[PDB]
């Protein structure tokens, strides 16, 4: 999550929230699944020196 | 390769420069008496004897 997906800044007063809407707010639409990236790397011409 | 004379060089999922340059955990070198007359059967995606 931190190294590929989402990061905050240490240089500022960053606060963090985790929330859930049980049923009432139908204005928001639910996704199909949670997607999160685990690997993201540049492969050079060096052929697997990653 | 300079010591011998190249006749055939076929690879799957890898390029010649990749095998000749990339560093590998431990390379395995197998050698055998293979004539050039049956080259149709020495392949990775082959069904030869």
């Amino acid at each position: 999550i931190s190294q590929f997906n989402y990061k905050q800044s240490f240089s500022n007063p960053t606060c963090l929230i985790l929330a859930t809407v049980p049923h009432n707010l139908t204005t928001i639409t639910k996704p199909l699944k949670y997607s999160y990236i685990n690997k993201c790397s540049r492969l050079l011409s060096d052929d697997r020196t990653e | 390769l300079s010591l011998f004379s190249v006749n055939d060089f076929t690879c799957s999922q890898i390029s010649p420069a990749a095998i000749a340059s990339n560093c590998y955990s431990s390379l395995i070198l197998d050698y055998f008496s293979y004539p050039l007359s049956m080259k149709s059967d020495l392949s990775v995606s082959s069904a030869g004897p």
